[PDB]
């Protein structure tokens, strides 16, 4: 094991959004809010 | 007109999202705006007068700025790009109409459905409800590679027509998570409760990144093979409502414009599979699509008569996130009984 000092951690351990956007049309193929990954 | 079309699309998706969250706060939300609007646009080919203008205004199109031909041409051109398989990236979309056996349809509707939506057409014996269900569910199951098997739960013997859309997406991450880095970790539902989930992780990687101090959220884009990507938005704890209050094309554009390639020490993302299914009647009514659900429904561009209305709009979506990539599928069904 090793210890390192880092600038940025991104941790999806709380509710989050995902959005799938088409470049040309801005059509939203898909969108989700994950409030509970287990349900 | 392309910018007016783009504004409509985002507005529809976020208007829909806000209504879904309102109906079920704190629940998962999983849906495909394009699957829904494609089915409704397909339906509107056969709609007239108020029934037609309500549908297209409910999809947020402005008929003083974009014509019906321009709208349908937009769907046609988009749909022509959604059936490709390359470099571990799979995109599939199908549209179909399941029509009562021996029920005749207007030539312009069947021609238009084929030309603009690539619609397939099946004769269906709706009096045998079990067999008609299996037919439609099998069409969607095949199209979504087994992911959506029960789109149709109930089917009325008096059904005249069912319009169906499905979309299927499967990709590999450009930089996959190594499963030796997946560990059981806490996922905080809120201040009062957490849940244990398998947490994937990547170390020392450069990805598009933006920290929005005003919305208290972190935005990253994870890239798939085949030049696909996903925008992930991570609100600070108890700041989801703030981000949701700001969802708009302007905010989305600001996010994309603010992304920078940033070296990230660690990235944690849960491995998970969730699904939701919806009856969209209430929400579509809220969005202003009213006449199509009533006896006033003018769907006479389909059958030649005003003998058809929408009884139910159902939607199911599935999201699978795993070390190698992601799978997303959705399907929409519009059930139409005799009137």
């Amino acid at each position: 094991i090793t210890a390192v000092e880092t600038r940025t951690i991104v941790r999806f351990n709380r509710p989050f959004l995902m959005i799938i956007v088409d470049h040309f049309t801005w059509s939203i193929f898909f969108m989700s809010k994950v409030t509970n990954p287990k349900q | 007109v392309d910018r007016g079309l783009a504004s409509a699309n985002v507005d529809f998706a976020f208007s829909l999202y806000k209504q879904l969250v309102l109906k079920a706060p704190d629940k998962n939300v999983i849906f495909s705006p394009l699957s829904i609007s494609t089915a409704l646009a397909f339906l509107s080919l056969g709609a007239h007068n108020t029934t037609l203008t309500e549908i297209l205004k409910g999809l947020k199109f402005n008929l003083t700025e974009t014509s019906e031909a321009e709208i349908h041409q937009s769907f046609q051109h988009l749909l022509r790009t959604l059936n490709q398989s390359s470099d571990e990236l799979q995109l599939s979309m199908g549209n179909a109409m399941f029509v009562k056996e021996q029920l005749s349809l207007l030539d312009r509707f069947t021609e238009d459905a084929k030309r603009l939506y690539g619609s397939e057409a099946f004769a269906t014996d709706f009096q045998d409800s079990a067999a008609a269900k299996k037919l439609i569910n099998d069409y969607v199951k095949n199209g979504t590679r087994g992911k959506i098997t029960d789109l149709i739960k109930d089917l009325d013997s008096q059904t005249m027509m069912v319009l169906v859309n499905y979309i299927f997406f499967k990709a590999k991450f450009e930089m996959p998570f190594d499963p030796q880095d997946t560990h059981q970790s806490r996922f905080y539902l809120s201040k009062k409760k957490y849940v244990m989930v398998p947490m994937m992780s990547l170390h020392h990687l450069t990805i598009p990144y933006f920290r929005d101090e005003e919305l208290s959220c972190t935005v990253v884009q994870l890239n798939y093979t085949g030049n696909a990507s996903a925008l992930f938005i991570l609100p600070d704890q108890d700041k989801m409502e703030e981000v949701e209050a700001m969802l708009s094309q302007e905010t989305l554009s600001r996010f994309f414009d603010s992304l920078e390639f940033r070296e990230i020490g660690e990235l944690y993302l849960p491995k998970f599979s969730i699904s939701r299914d919806y009856n969209l009647n209430d929400i579509l009514l809220q969005l202003g699509i009213e006449e199509a659900f009533t006896s006033k429904a003018d769907l006479s561009g389909i059958t030649g008569a005003r003998n058809l209305a929408v009884s139910q709009v159902v939607h199911k979506a599935v999201l699978d996130v795993f070390e190698e990539g992601t799978e997303r599928s959705a399907a929409t069904a519009l059930k139409g009984p005799r009137q």
